[PDB]
């Protein structure tokens, strides 16, 4: 759909699993009521934040120990285009608009 | 004195950092040593400190060249390498450790820390949420899961296939969820364990770079470091597998054995020496184990000084000319670059590392264990540490590397990992139909393959006739047992089946019987006939190899080996062989802990051969039995396969099912020494491709000739080469009322077949059990107590006739064992 | 380039020989490799021969330099001791090796050729005389017997009490007859053999000297290097009688071990690592051990790089830092002046060296093995060989030391030697009735010793109350298992017997029961409470004493010193403690060829305990079983006792019968680990003052109480703790009809005592086996068949309630124990 | 008796035996022909001779690989006197007259 995001497990214990960004924010963490709930020692309780502002996509560190990657890059905010790969623990997913 | 005598002492100063420096090295975190640590004061002063000396070609101050040697030798990280007779071996640790180290990043700083976290939360879960889980505690260890971590991070930074875990139990549990990754569900199902027991398989994916490596953990006794072997072979099996290493077209050994240990185990267990004394061997390398030492300077209550005879706990990897570094446990970065530097010594020189880390062992050995009544001096020490993982916290404040604000976000992410495990927790409220059979022209390319001898190729003179011989057995008959084995085993490699076999003296054969590998009499190069079937006529290959050896002289490190491989590979042929049976014992604990019991207490499959060369023949107490009645003692239903055949084709039929039966079960044989050479003990082309094997046999005249069942009244049962003198008996003295009846397969007791056979025999009267070993060994104390209770309308009232009950396998005279055999054969005819 | 840069060069070529000379060394007599043999050229050339340099502090030409480190490091003996981390050892060797060496004395040089014609002329006589002497030919490796004999001879030129030595078949008879010097009508008494493995003792005489020594000979199996620890524990055992070394008057170690191993076994078995793990450790210390390894450089058919992973089959010696010299068999000179050298390393610095003696094997294994089939290259070489003795002839003349005369008349020497040997064999045509029971005082007294604490001793708060029960128990009944032991052993003392008792955490306890050490608190100082014993109350020495120990993390080799132990002393009480019984079958090899069956065997007698912790309770397969079933089937009449005592003071008799009976006799004992506890396996002060082994006992309602035994109908015959599970049933259940009856000695069964108690139960009409332990474990598969068999009109129709048959002693699962356990005890009285 | 002289055995496995020296030549060796028979791989077949020419008693190496020694000094030929040690491979005679 128009407006809304997605994100791929690329690589990870749960790679090929899809995640929708269809809000103004989006949690992606250790937790398990986080949005995004990733699963490993390597992800923070809270780890970070998929932000929806106007029309642009951005992904926030919300304090995590391993921090955020973009495209192989530490971040502590990030917008996101088409393609782009975000590292969160050993996860790395792949973001689609 | 003269700049000449300055500038020796300096190249002897340099000399003795390198050698002894790891002496004067800060390796304990518990500085339990006060007098552990001035070498430089030997004819050299503060005032030559700026003094410059040649070095390779610079030249460098004194002072210089002091940081430097104190730097690599006498911190955090005592190295042992001017021991290793390679010099390329040296140059190559020397480099690497007298550089300037460029410190970890803030990132790979921070990933040890959620690494510690992550080790910590694990152990203070198990000792809260759980009763006696005192005696596994990793607690004043925990640095060993990111020592783990950055060994099997950089063998999937080399690209390698898979890490292949052996440990004892202290922090199993931590290794299977933080470093193998298995889920908590899983880890803790049914808490009651046999979880400190069990094998393991999981992905281990890089933080940082590209690639995955699967891990894999193996299942163990309590048996601390029994496993040491058996892991070997296993590992071995897998880089066959995967055509790696020895018997693969690269030179990669893609699968790694990472071997931990205890250190009072690893001093004290002398499997430590025979698994290492395999690390370059050609039938048993992995090129290389990377092995960790655990040390938390106890053993249950005993110190060091009663443990061991040596200054540190891993001396006995100095046999192999093994690198060895001693790393304080509380320095995780060191305990990680250690860790890398292993595991790439290991890929430049396909031989094994050794990394003793240093730790305590924070409680006591078990519940209910005040370790300072045996150690008060230890654990007033150990009381009074600081945790490893906030120690690390502190130290990363302190030298600026992490911020306030980071520290607070690796304290948030601790207490994360600990509700993690806490909530996961608590919401987890068949026989193949196959015929063993093989038609003449298997049995003929066989015979053929032994004269098909490469071009320009010299046999010994002795040698000659034995390829002849078995060329004309495959055409003419009269096979012997030593063709036999050769020709079930030459068949399942042209079937495409991998046969590995080894033993002492095996490629010839103790009693010069097999010559499965013969040797070039003017150029030495060796020739094995059976890797001809290996290739179809076509010139295809068969998928099939022969893997022939000759072990080093051990049994509990050569039988664990051979127990490991078939578990690592459950589609080969695996056969260990005993000089002779007696020396089988050597390998007990394998036998106990492992071959026997293994599936009932894992579920770990094994379809490993053990041959047992057995016969009374006057040889002695230590050349006459392989316990036949210890193996019969440990059986139980499903447990194993046990057989003693007398007929060269019943051992092709045996070995032929064992490989093709679609079954995992261990099988031991209790083989001939002097029935191989038997001009009676020789089989049929017709035994061998219109056949089957047979659990009970019956006399040839009763199956074959113009014998009358119905004029027997006396029932001999046996089994071996017994057989063949009471036979013999029976021609000279022409007795039609005594008929010989032999059980080949002695465990699983085959009740419905020796009904089917003693019911042809119906004028029966009298039914004695024959066997040459003393009536307390043998057959006897198991078959005497369950062939009444099984059968009892055939075996009550089944007699022993025997060698009286002895507390040796045999008499230590050859003149008693000839008297003691006649009687036997008299006894059974009188 | 620069003088400093030529300096440089020279340290590091003068470090480069002594580290690494002895790859360079001619120490092979066959020279085999072809690439074996310039260190030299590295910036220093043929202008800097005639420089000189500083050497530790005279000025020395680079000739000279090099002429002295090629004939310390690279003639006929390879030095490996840089590896030795002791500075002061490094320089001991350096000193003597380095050294101008003074050649042999005429007489010296003619008495080694004395020992060569003894040994050649032996061999020749052995080959010639007897058929199938191949096997155990020195011929190759005659140098063996000058070497020995210089070892011997050192050894009484330090006035040192005897030399026991440890060693294979392979020139057994040689050393028996040279060394030992048996005369030849003892050695070829009846031979057709057991000689190669039974003890000698004799007296060796110094040619030059004043002195004798004692030279013995252990006897040992054909499992190669098993003898090892036997052997240290043997001395250790002499050297504690002779009051020298560790437990001794004087630090002399006056008892000399002489080990000597085959080069393939000395790599392959790990009993070697273990034994050298033994070599300083308090409780196993001999004061070092002199190893001879006789390098035929083959293994029966396999070359040394299938038989071992490091340079040389010696490396696993650098597990303790000894000294390693390699020695050229062809040079018995070089032989013998190692062999001197070794012995005053060991006594300077009461540590093992190894003598590396490079040889041959000139025949093939045994008769009937062309060994060129398997080595061509090394027995074309072999074939081609002049003999040791020969060529010693040829270089004694050579360098002109002998003249021709001379020569003549050791030629005249060796035929009188050979005609000697072929002329003298051609010529050659109970128990002690003794009362186990103590008095109260005694009791008392043990008690007391427990609280009689060394002046200002801190005693860890945990272990005062069991220092203070011990007094109360020992005043007012109610004693425990833990404290019946102390209260057997103790009393020993008392009486003048040394005890021994070692095993893993043995001093304390494995369940914190024993208590025999306690540490104190604040100084970390050990007290001995039975050491109290060894003294009268007058003061006088009883001539007991109480010698306990931590044992290494072994089984192996701690099992087989403790029984060399007790072949060392008769008159000792040793005993030997497994942490859990299920890791005996460690010490396999030790049980099998020594324990169960040397005195059959050898005539060799031993009279140790083995005490092995049993019992099925939740615990696991490798907590639970000692396996009671093997050592039951090991047994024959006269071999071992074998018990499983439920009570105290029935185990206390059990130990104090064993060490005053005056029988050498080995006992095994299945002793308790949660039974330690168990508030009702306590025993009366009067079982211990009024009482004696029971080796059958009846429930205490039968003997003391108002048990009526007619009306019993069902008896259940058991042994051990179960025993107290099924009397709590009975008195919850108030059963009268059900009796209890234990068989305390396992073996030898007592069937009189057994006949006579079944006898007082008229009305029984049903028998049962009760056990915890699998159908196919336990003492049913042994009492099942002998029972019946021995009792006819007691035990046919016994039927069995256990477990059921499995292939590990137990289930993994405590949940799976704890109903299987429910299920006995309801099958009992269903 | 005068005249005539003893050996008696201080050192060797025949320890306390004596010989009578009655003779013009008492052979010495490991021959079991020998007048004075020392069984040991130390003494040769053919070793000693004990001389009675005169008054006086001499010893003599007659081609022993190990030699003769007296009083701890090697000798080809010696005269003997009450009290002297001879040592013949590992035995040490006391000569007595
Ligand atoms: C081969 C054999 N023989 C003996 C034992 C006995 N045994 C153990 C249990 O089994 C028993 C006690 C307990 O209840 O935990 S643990 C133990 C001490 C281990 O010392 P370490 O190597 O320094 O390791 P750490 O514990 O990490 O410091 C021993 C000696 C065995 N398991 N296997
Ligand atoms: C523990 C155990 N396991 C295996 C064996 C078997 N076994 C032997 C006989 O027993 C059998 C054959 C024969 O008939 O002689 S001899 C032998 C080879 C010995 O090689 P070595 O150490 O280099 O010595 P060397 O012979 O002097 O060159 C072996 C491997 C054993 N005895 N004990
Ligand atoms: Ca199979
Ligand atoms: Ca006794
Ligand atoms: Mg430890
Ligand atoms: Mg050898």
């Amino acid at each position: 759909p128009s407006g809304s995001a997605l994100l791929v497990v690329k690589r990870g214990p749960n790679a090929g699993s899809r995640f929708l960004l269809d809000q103004p924010t989006t949690s992606a963490g250790r937790h398990p009521d986080s949005d995004i709930f990733l699963d490993d020692v390597t992800v923070s309780r809270r780890h970070a934040e998929f932000r929806l502002e106007g029309g642009e996509f951005q992904v926030v560190d919300v304090g995590s120990l391993n921090g955020t990657y973009v495209n192989r890059e530490p971040v502590d905010s990030a917008v996101l285009a088409n393609g782009d790969e975000v590292q969160i623990g050993k996860f790395r997913l792949v973001f689609l608009t | 004195d003269s700049i000449e005598d300055k500038n020796a002492r300096v190249i002897e100063l340099i000399a003795a950092y390198r050698n002894r420096g790891h002496l004067m090295a800060d390796i304990d975190p518990l500085r339990l040593d006060n007098t552990r640590f001035d070498v430089n004061s030997h004819g050299l002063t503060l005032w030559d400190l700026d003094r410059e000396f040649k070095v390779d070609v610079q030249r460098k101050k004194l002072r210089d060249i002091l940081s430097v040697l104190r730097d690599a030798y006498c911190r955090h990280v005592g190295v042992e390498y001017t021991h290793i007779l390679e010099p390329e071996q040296q140059r190559w640790i020397q480099e690497r450790v007298e550089t300037k180290h460029d410190k970890p990043t803030v990132a790979e700083q921070k990933y040890i820390l959620s690494k510690l976290n992550a080790a910590e939360a694990f152990e203070t879960f198990l000792q809260t949420k759980y009763v006696g889980q005192k005696r596994f505690s990793l607690e004043g260890a925990e640095t060993v899961i990111p020592m783990m971590d950055a060994v099997i991070d950089q063998c999937a930074e080399h690209g390698l296939d898979e890490v292949v875990i052996a440990m004892p139990h202290r922090g199993r549990l931590n290794v299977l969820a933080n470093i193998v990754g298995k889920p908590y569900s899983q880890i803790f199902s049914e808490f009651e364990d046999v979880k400190y027991h069990l094998g393991a398989t999981g992905t281990y994916i890089q933080m940082f770079g590209d690639n995955d490596i699967e891990v894999s953990l193996t299942a163990n006794p309590s048996h601390l470091e029994a496993v040491d072997p058996v892991l070997e072979g296993l590992v071995r099996a897998k880089q066959d597998l995967l055509d790696t290493g020895e018997e693969g077209s690269d030179n990669r050994f893609s699968v790694v054995p990472l071997m931990l240990h205890g250190d009072a185990a690893f001093a004290g267990q002398g499997v430590v020496a025979e698994t290492l004394n395999l690390a370059l061997l050609r039938g048993y390398r992995t090129g290389g184990t990377i092995h960790i030492v655990v040390n938390n300077q106890i053993g249950f209550t005993t110190a060091p000084t009663d443990s061991r005879s040596s200054e540190y706990c891993t001396d006995v990897a100095k046999m192999i000319g093994a690198p060895i570094f001693h790393v304080n446990g509380d320095d995780p970065e060191a305990c990680a670059w250690v860790a890398r530097l292993a595991v790439d010594f290991r890929q430049a020189f396909k031989k094994d590392v050794v990394i003793d880390m240093l730790c305590y062992r924070r409680r006591g050995h078990n519940e209910g264990d005040d370790p300072s009544m045996t150690q008060p001096y230890m654990y007033d020490v150990i009381d009074t540490k600081r945790g490893s993982r906030k120690a690390y916290t502190e130290a990363l404040i302190g030298r600026g590397d992490i911020s306030m604000k980071e520290a607070e976000d690796a304290l948030r992410d601790y207490q994360g990992q600990l509700e993690a495990v806490f909530n996961e927790v608590r919401e987890l409220e068949i026989p193949s139909k196959l015929a063993t059979a093989v038609d003449k022209a298997m049995l003929q390319r066989i015979g053929d393959a032994h004269l098909a001898l490469p071009e320009g190729f010299t046999v010994h003179p002795r040698v000659r006739p034995v390829l002849e011989k078995r060329r004309e057995m495959a055409y003419e008959g009269r096979i012997d047992w030593a063709f036999a084995e050769l020709l079930a085993l030459g068949s399942l490699i042209a079937e495409g089946k991998l046969v590995r076999l080894s033993g002492q003296d095996t490629q010839r054969g103790t009693f010069t019987q097999r010559h499965a590998v013969i040797v070039d009499r003017k150029t030495g190069e060796e020739f094995t006939p059976l890797q001809l079937l290996a290739t179809n006529p076509d010139g295809t290959p068969t998928g099939g190899k022969f893997l022939v050896y000759n072990s080093a002289l051990s049994e509990f490190a050569a039988v664990g080996f051979e127990y490991g491989y078939s578990v690592g590979n459950p589609d080969a042929m695996v056969l260990w062989e005993a000089q002779f049976g007696d020396f089988v014992n050597g390998a007990q604990s394998i036998i106990d802990e492992f071959i026997s019991s293994g599936e009932a207490k894992w579920g770990q499959l094994s379809d490993v051969v053990l041959l047992l060369p057995h016969g009374h023949e006057g040889q002695g107490p230590d050349h006459t039995s392989g316990r036949i009645e210890r193996f019969l003692q440990l059986w139980a239903e499903g447990s194993m396969t046990i057989a003693m055949p007398s007929t060269p084709a019943n051992y092709f039929h045996l070995l032929r099912r064992h490989g093709k039966d679609g079954i995992q079960r261990p099988l031991i044989v209790f083989t001939p020494k002097s029935m191989l050479r038997n001009k009676a003990a020789v089989s049929d082309i017709r035994d061998f491709t219109e056949s089957k094997f047979r659990s009970v046999l019956e006399e040839p005249m009763y199956t074959d000739g113009e014998g009358d069942r119905n004029k027997v009244t006396r029932l001999l049962l046996t089994s071996g080469k017994i057989y063949y003198e009471l036979a013999a008996r029976k021609a000279k003295e022409n007795r039609e009322d005594v008929a010989i009846v032999r059980i080949e397969q002695l465990a699983p007791l085959p009740r419905r077949r020796l009904a089917e056979t003693l019911d042809r025999y119906p004028n029966v009267k009298e039914k004695f059990w024959v066997q040459e070993e003393p009536a307390n060994q043998g057959a006897w104390p198991s078959f005497g107590l369950t062939l009444p209770e099984i059968l009892p309308d055939h075996f009550t009232g089944l007699k022993r006739i025997s060698r009286r009950a002895m507390s040796a396998p045999s008499s230590g005279s050859s003149k008693v064992h000839a008297v003691e055999q006649q009687e036997i054969l008299d006894t059974a005819f009188g």
